[PDB]
């Protein structure tokens, strides 16, 4: 119990980052409640490594019954945040 | 809070990322994540810990306190 | 590697050499508990993690863990001068100094051979690759309580197992007349050990 | 050398071809399985989420093991050539063998003791 | 910043 | 020996007389102010035991057992406590009747000097129990259990009373003084192996063996906590009293007619330990586990030497303790949840965290951790066994090993793993019971400390 | 060892067994020997609280180490002059092993070349 | 693939739920209550007094009691002087070397 | 852990799967962050070359392939996040969520010490019992007569209405509670 | 009292590499001084014999012609 608490904003701004670092995306154009597959024109093989990334960042695990439900960044925010009690 | 560095200064070049994606990019293959890794690389972490570096962490002053004994030492008889 | 130590204690006190036995019981605890305290001082700082794949260098990012833990690696190989020295060198002296069964002779050399490779194995993929840990960073290592102990065990892997050997009785007899190949084959071993290690990760 | 199944290290359900299946029968089993399972959860819910409820959960399924495992068994049991003969031995069978195991040591010591040739020095306490 | 830590009664 | 049957007897009329709402504090003090007067039998100065007239008596084998069948009766009264609290005052007052008779007789049981006497009333001691079991019990089995338990008990007391008349018309007493100095060499013959057979199969079924050990468990998991808690700790004990008590006079043929039962009883050690495994039920556990540790003191009991009676004095004693106290922590779930299954509650140490280390304090007794006293007499059970055949460590340490296995499983399997949130009614811990657990507990760790008192009359 | 090479093959009948040794007489050459003398006196040894395994006629230079370490205490780095005493006076016994090892080894042979 | 609209709706709702509860757990400054409210001495008060009555047991009760306390005998040298006997061990024969 | 699987595994889902499980077996294996990068870009080549496979024999058989290869060359030690099934802090704080409920049972002694939890825990407790029924009778009128359920569970279609079935995944303990 | 870091290698506290250090130097230090002035433990230093260059005169196997 060293390590800062986490907190939303936070998350998001990890997460874009995460993704900005991903070369078949643009950060113009890149949003919560972008789309990876429609806006940003990417496929589920992607999706997969989004995930990945999303998991070797916070340091652990998302199932796939539910990383298959995560295709806006915003959802990735709130599935994190669900899973470590954050409010704020 | 935590104030995060620049997305755009994580640069392939400069590491083995970029033989890694020279390796690729001859058979037509291209790596995205390339420059989310790349940090591990950059910094105060651009470097290479050696074996030797890390046994021999000491030597040094080690070598000269021992000198010292030893002079003092001849010095006592 | 306990495991192996204890072995090798059994191992001695199969020759009949039940001090020498006991002498590495009490100059193992240091070095052994210094490496397990380092372990739990880069797991407290990395949230838990245990699996060396993903620790990568700690010289860089915690230099007092990695020499405390350097010297207990040493400690448990030979490293003379050190504890586990004045009593590793004895035990493989009676052991190939004796009328003993030839494949355990083997075997037990063997062995400290591979104490050195895995040595050398947590050293490299803990002190000198490059970062596999999460980009967060949220290291400390500088509370009173976790340095004062190490330190502490660290001058015991250090001194003490000179310092008991001098003190103590003579209990047994040890043999210190035979050839070069054997009174610098514990060294050569763990050299051995270190140096295929070494290669085999590079 | 791929995998071979065994009772206790069995098939991962990625080797087995009864997963890779698309047949309509199989899916409208799947989907009734379901159905009953979220049938049951929703009757498990509506009693685990009811706040005038101040007593545990029933559990019949696990009535039912225990009166199967400890209850049920004598009536379902008839005799047969097969249960009779292991019942006769794992009784009567290591009963004989322990029998003749201390018979034989205990008659070979009374022997050497009235004979002599076995000694008990500092016996004292038995 | 601080927290309720659910416990048992441990009163009695 | 007045001084503790009168005071007894004289707790019915309080039990009777005594307004319903101060009938339980009254009764339940003077019960221990009694379980203390019981303790001037322990003022043993000298070899020479306490003879009070020509029917009543102690030695050190009857005075433990008395002194613990007097600290038992408050603890089984508490126990009773919660259940019966929406019971008619008149049924309340018949239960603790029950429970005094039950105390009354055993304690004559344990001090008579005359087989008749102890008879009659190891045979009383069957109607307080079967009321208890067949009118408080909660399942339907309860029938089936007493009836069982009345007839596997006089099955094989019949023939001992045809033994015991026998020994009358040739010897001209049953005195057990008498019956002691007063010996002779038993002739091998088929007529005084079915002598032996019937002094000894009553008390081989009421220890019990292993082929006649299912009346115990019927009994246990359909018996209220009091008739358990006494049923465990005591009503065992009465067979193994029994059995040495009648054994001088049936010397030499105990050195072959024994075979079988050391036998029985060294196997069904291991098959109950077994059972104790793949057992649904806690109480059919305790129970299982309870046969298994008899079994050593009927092998013990078999072979006769002075450590085997020690150390099956030290086990009588330490399991009846620990088997009550095992028994109290089950109810106090089962009052919570009405289920006697040990896998519907399997985290109740973060709940009950107090209550956790009772069950490991027993469990660690249940098996054999030292310095504790359940350890002292499996230890020198195992020593005069070895001395007799070298070849009963095997059975004994396999046993051992089950032992372990079970208890750690009981604790595991029913505290420790993660809380059934379905569970709300999981109430605290009640002074009462948490009392009861002490009670229990305390007492061992003051026999540990002296342990010269329950070795028995060979030390 | 070599010692090993040449007994468990290449004619282990002409190399000693170390079970048995001497396996032939004292006055097989030598034609006199002086028995080894033994400096210190049994109640010497008892006195000083000795193991069976320390009284091995080097137990006079062990007896002066422990002397020395006792009455130089605290001062546990002293006494370093016995102890190379004792381990010389060791080595020398281990010399005389390992001469009476290859004097049966060489008598082994000529049983060889004898016949 | 993706969250239903209505699945999607539960979640929020979920969410600010759980986001009220959590906010809920956290404390005030007045809770909770808590109502009403020498350099190593621990040397002496868990040192000295121990010992004193470890001492007076010993002394008294074990040591007055035989065969409780019982000492390997002392080395004895030859040039050494026994104190009570006032003997004196002869030296060692000397040696050829 | 949320969402309850579906009564059957697509196609597509399955290859997802295989497609992840081999990727970490794969970072297992290649422990250097390049190494991987490099074997990862090889993988992804892999799979995108049947990736417009339309026939569905050729692509169940290709997947059956790919499982048997992935059991074959496969990490036995492969990594497992720790907060994950297999993972050293897997249920390791599992011991210090004690439910709501257990408050129930304080004494107004334990009580008095923390007011304002106990207020605001009735005001939750009496939004329960409010939103019991109507959450009840919302669920009954909305099962699809078909006769196949689906385990997943509706919102609060109506304003002012709670999600049915909100106290235990509401409420639900914390993750890290110390 | 720290400041946790993203991606970025942070500055150290002069105490924990100024001790590591000195720990590390010590354990050199020993190492040498101990190798300096007692070497005769890694090596042999006492001269082990060849058992095949004494004499048999000196070991006692006679001529073997006659005896
Ligand atoms: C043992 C055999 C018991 C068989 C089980 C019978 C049974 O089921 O109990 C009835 C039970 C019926 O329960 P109930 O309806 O609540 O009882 C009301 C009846 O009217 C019956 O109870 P009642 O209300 O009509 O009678 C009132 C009476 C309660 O008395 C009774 O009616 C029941 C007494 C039964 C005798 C129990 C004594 C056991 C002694 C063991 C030693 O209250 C008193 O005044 C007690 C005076 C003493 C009565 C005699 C008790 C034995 C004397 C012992 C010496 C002490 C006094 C000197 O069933
Ligand atoms: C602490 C528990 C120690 C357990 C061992 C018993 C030692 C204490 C003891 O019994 O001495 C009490 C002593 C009277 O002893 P005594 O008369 O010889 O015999 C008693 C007959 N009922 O009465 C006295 O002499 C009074 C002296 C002060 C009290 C004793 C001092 C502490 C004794 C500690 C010594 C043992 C410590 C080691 C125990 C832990 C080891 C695991």
């Amino acid at each position: 119990s060293d390590a800062p608490p986490l907190t939303l904003d936070g998350i998001k701004d990890r997460v874009l980052y995460v993704l900005k670092l991903y070369d078949k995306i643009d950060p113009e154009k890149l949003s919560v409640n972008s789309h990876f597959m429609k806006d940003l024109g990417l496929d589920s093989l992607d999706q997969v490594e989004i995930i990945m990334a999303m998991e070797d960042e916070f340091g652990f695990e998302i199932p796939d019954i539910d990383a298959e439900k995560l295709m806006c960044p915003q959802e990735i925010v709130d599935y994190i945040a669900d899973k470590k009690d954050v409010y704020e | 809070k935590m104030e995060l560095p620049d997305y755009r200064q994580w640069k392939i070049e400069g590491t083995p990322l970029e033989t890694v994606q020279k390796k690729l990019a001859a058979r037509g293959l291209r790596d995205p994540w390339a420059r989310n890794e790349a940090w591990r690389y950059m910094g105060g972490f651009a470097g290479n810990i050696t074996f030797p570096s890390v046994i021999l962490k000491g030597f040094k002053w080690g070598f000269a306190a021992f000198v010292v004994a030893l002079g003092a030492e001849y010095f006592l008889d | 590697s306990t495991s192996s130590q204890l072995g090798l204690m059994m191992v001695t006190l199969g020759m009949n050499q039940p001090h020498l036995a006991f002498l590495h019981i009490c100059t193992h605890a240091f070095f052994k508990a210094m490496l397990f305290m380092c372990s739990g001082s880069i797991i407290h700082s990395l949230a838990d993690e245990q699996d060396i794949r993903k620790m990568g260098n700690i010289t860089k990012i915690m230099p007092f863990t990695s020499s405390c833990l350097v010297i207990g690696s040493l400690a448990l190989t030979g490293m003379p001068f050190l504890t586990g020295f004045y009593s590793k060198d004895l035990i493989i002296e009676a052991i190939n100094t004796c009328n003993t069964n030839a494949w355990a002779l083997l075997i037990t050399l063997i062995a400290t051979s591979m104490t050195a490779m895995y040595s050398m194995r947590i050293i490299y993929f803990v002190t000198m690759t490059k970062p596999r840990f999460p980009p967060l960073i949220s290291i400390n290592e500088n509370d009173p309580d976790l340095m004062n102990p190490i330190k502490r065990l660290a001058f015991g892997s250090i001194f003490a197992g000179f310092v008991i050997s001098y003190n103590i009785p003579p209990t047994s007899i040890p043999v210190l007349t035979m050839p070069w190949f054997l009174k610098t084959t514990a060294l050569i071993i763990s050299v051995l050990g270190f140096l295929i290690a070494l290669e085999l990760n590079n | 050398s791929k995998y071979k199944p065994a009772p206790l290290a069995t098939l991962p359900s990625t080797l087995d071809p009864a997963e890779y299946d698309v047949s309509p029968e199989t899916r409208r089993a799947q989907v009734e399985r379901l159905s009953i399972r979220a049938r049951l959860k929703r009757e498990y819910l509506l009693q685990y989420n009811d706040p005038k409820r101040v007593s545990h959960i029933e559990d019949p399924a696990l009535i039912r093991w225990t009166y199967a495992r400890s209850a049920n068994i004598y009536p379902n049991f008839r005799p047969t050539p097969k249960n009779s003969l292991l019942g006769a031995v794992a009784g009567f069978g290591p009963l004989i063998f322990w029998y003749y195991v201390f018979k034989t040591d205990r008659d070979r010591k009374e022997r050497l003791i009235q004979e002599g040739k076995l000694d008990r020095k500092f016996n004292i306490s038995y | 910043k601080r927290l309720f830590v659910v416990k048992p009664s441990l009163y009695y | 020996m007045l001084k503790i049957i009168l005071p007894s007897l004289m707790l019915l009329p309080l039990t009777w007389l005594s307004s319903p709402k101060k009938t339980w504090t009254n009764v339940t003090s003077y019960s221990f102010l009694i379980s203390l007067t019981s303790l001037t039998l322990l003022w043993q100065t000298d070899e020479n035991y306490k003879n009070f007239s020509n029917m009543f008596s102690s030695d050190p084998l009857s005075t433990p057992l008395i002194i613990l069948t007097a600290w038992l009766l408050p603890l089984m009264l508490m126990a009773s406590q919660n259940h019966l609290k929406k019971d008619n005052n008149v049924l309340q007052k018949l239960y603790i009747s029950m429970l005094i008779s039950l105390q009354i007789l055993l304690i004559m049981t344990f001090s008579a000097t005359e087989l008749i006497m102890f008879y009659i009333l190891f045979e009383a001691t069957l109607i307080p129990t079967l009321i208890i079991i067949t009118r408080w019990g909660n399942q339907t089995e309860r029938l089936n259990a007493g009836i069982y338990f009345l007839f596997y008990t006089l099955i094989g007391s019949i023939p001992l009373l045809i033994a015991l008349i026998l020994i009358q018309n040739h010897v001209g007493t049953l005195n057990l003084m008498i019956l002691s100095f007063t010996t002779h060499t038993l002739d091998a013959s088929w007529s005084n192996n079915l002598l032996w057979l019937a002094c000894m199969m009553a008390f081989l079924i009421k220890m019990p063996l292993y082929g006649v050990h299912l009346w115990l468990p019927k009994a246990h998991v359909e018996a209220p906590i009091a008739g358990s808690m006494i049923l465990a700790a005591i009503l065992l004990k009465l067979g193994s009293y029994g059995m040495i008590r009648i054994s001088i006079i049936l010397d030499p043929l105990t050195k072959y007619m024994a075979y079988p039962f050391i036998l029985l009883s060294l196997w069904g050690m291991i098959m109950t330990s077994s059972i104790c495994l793949r057992q649904t039920d806690l109480k059919s556990l305790i129970a299982y586990s309870s046969v298994s540790h008899m079994a050593l003191v009927i092998a013990s009991i078999m072979i006769q030497t002075p450590w085997s009676f020690m150390g099956a004095t030290m086990l009588m004693i330490a399991h009846g303790l620990t088997s009550s106290l095992l028994f109290c922590l089950a109810n106090s779930n089962y009052e919570r949840i009405h289920s006697r299954t040990m896998i519907m509650a399997r985290g109740l140490q973060m709940v009950f965290p107090l209550m956790a280390t009772w069950w490991l304090m027993a469990s660690l007794a249940n098996l054999a951790l030292p310095p504790s006293i359940n350890l002292m007499g499996e230890l020198f059970i195992t020593m005069s066994l070895f001395s007799w055949s070298n070849f009963t460590i095997i059975l004994m340490g396999i046993n051992i090993i089950i032992t372990g296995m079970y208890s750690m499983y009981m604790i595991i399997t029913t505290q420790r793993g993660k809380l059934t949130n379905h569970m709300i009614n999981l109430q605290p811990s009640h002074t009462r019971e948490l009392t009861l657990m002490a009670l229990h507990m305390i007492p061992l760790i003051l026999l540990t400390t002296s342990p010269k008192l329950i070795t028995g009359l060979t030390m | 060892g070599a010692h090993l090479t040449r007994r468990y093959l290449w004619d282990a009948s002409v190399e000693p067994d170390p079970e048995k040794i001497p396996s032939f007489p004292p006055d097989l050459g030598f034609p006199e020997r002086k028995e080894r003398v033994m400096v210190a006196t049994q109640q010497e040894m008892m006195d000083a609280q000795l193991t069976l395994q320390q009284r091995d006629y080097c137990a006079h230079y062990l007896i002066r180490l422990l002397k020395c370490k006792r009455d130089s205490f605290p001062n546990f780095l002293a006494c370093k002059h016995e102890q190379h005493d004792w381990d010389y006076c060791e080595h020398l016994d281990y010399v005389k092993r390992m001469k009476e090892f290859e004097r049966e080894r060489r008598l082994l042979q000529r049983k060889k070349r004898r016949a | 693939s993706g969250y239903t609209p209505d699945e999607k709706l539960r979640l929020q709702q979920l969410r600010e739920l759980r986001r009220r509860w959590l906010k809920d757990q956290e404390l005030s400054p007045r809770e909770p209550v808590l109502p009403p409210r020498r350099s190593s001495l621990f040397a002496v008060s868990h040192v000295l007094i121990p010992m004193w009555f470890v001492h007076y047991y010993v002394k008294y009760h074990m040591a007055t009691k035989p065969y409780t306390i019982v000492s390997s005998k002392p080395r004895i040298f030859p040039g050494d002087t026994i104190l009570e006997t006032g003997e004196v061990i002869p030296p060692m024969r000397d040696f050829p070397d | 852990a949320f969402c309850a699987p579906p009564a059957y595994l697509t196609h597509q889902q399955k290859v997802l799967r295989l497609y992840k499980r081999a990727l970490r077996h794969l970072e297992s294996w290649c422990i250097h962050r390049d190494k991987y990068r490099y074997f990862a870009c090889l993988m992804r080549a892999r799979f995108e070359e049947h990736k417009n496979e339309k026939d569905m024999m050729r692509a169940t058989q290709l997947l059956r392939e790919a499982e048997e290869e992935f059991w074959q060359n496969q990490h036995p030690q492969p990594y497992i996040f720790p907060d994950s099934p297999g993972g050293t802090s897997f249920e390791r704080y599992e011991c210090y969520k004690v439910p709501e409920w257990c408050l129930d049972y304080w004494h107004p002694s334990e009580k008095a010490m923390y007011p304002d939890y106990f207020s605001k825990r009735e005001q939750w407790k009496k939004l329960r019992m409010e939103s019991w029924d109507r959450e009840v009778k919302q669920l009954q009128e909305e099962t699809s007569p078909d006769g196949i359920m689906t385990e997943a569970l509706p919102p609060a279609r109506r304003e002012g209405d709670l999600p049915p079935l909100w106290w235990h995944i509401v409420t639900r303990p914390r993750e890290r509670p110390t | 009292h720290i400041q946790p870091r993203y991606r970025e290698f942070p500055q150290l506290t002069r105490s924990q590499v100024i001790q590591g250090e000195f720990l590390s130097s010590l354990m050199w230090f020993w190492i040498l001084w101990r190798f300096w002035h007692d070497s005769d433990a890694v090596l042999g230093h006492f001269s082990y014999p060849d058992p095949s260059q004494w004499t048999d005169e000196e070991l006692g196997i006679p001529p073997d012609d006659e005896d």
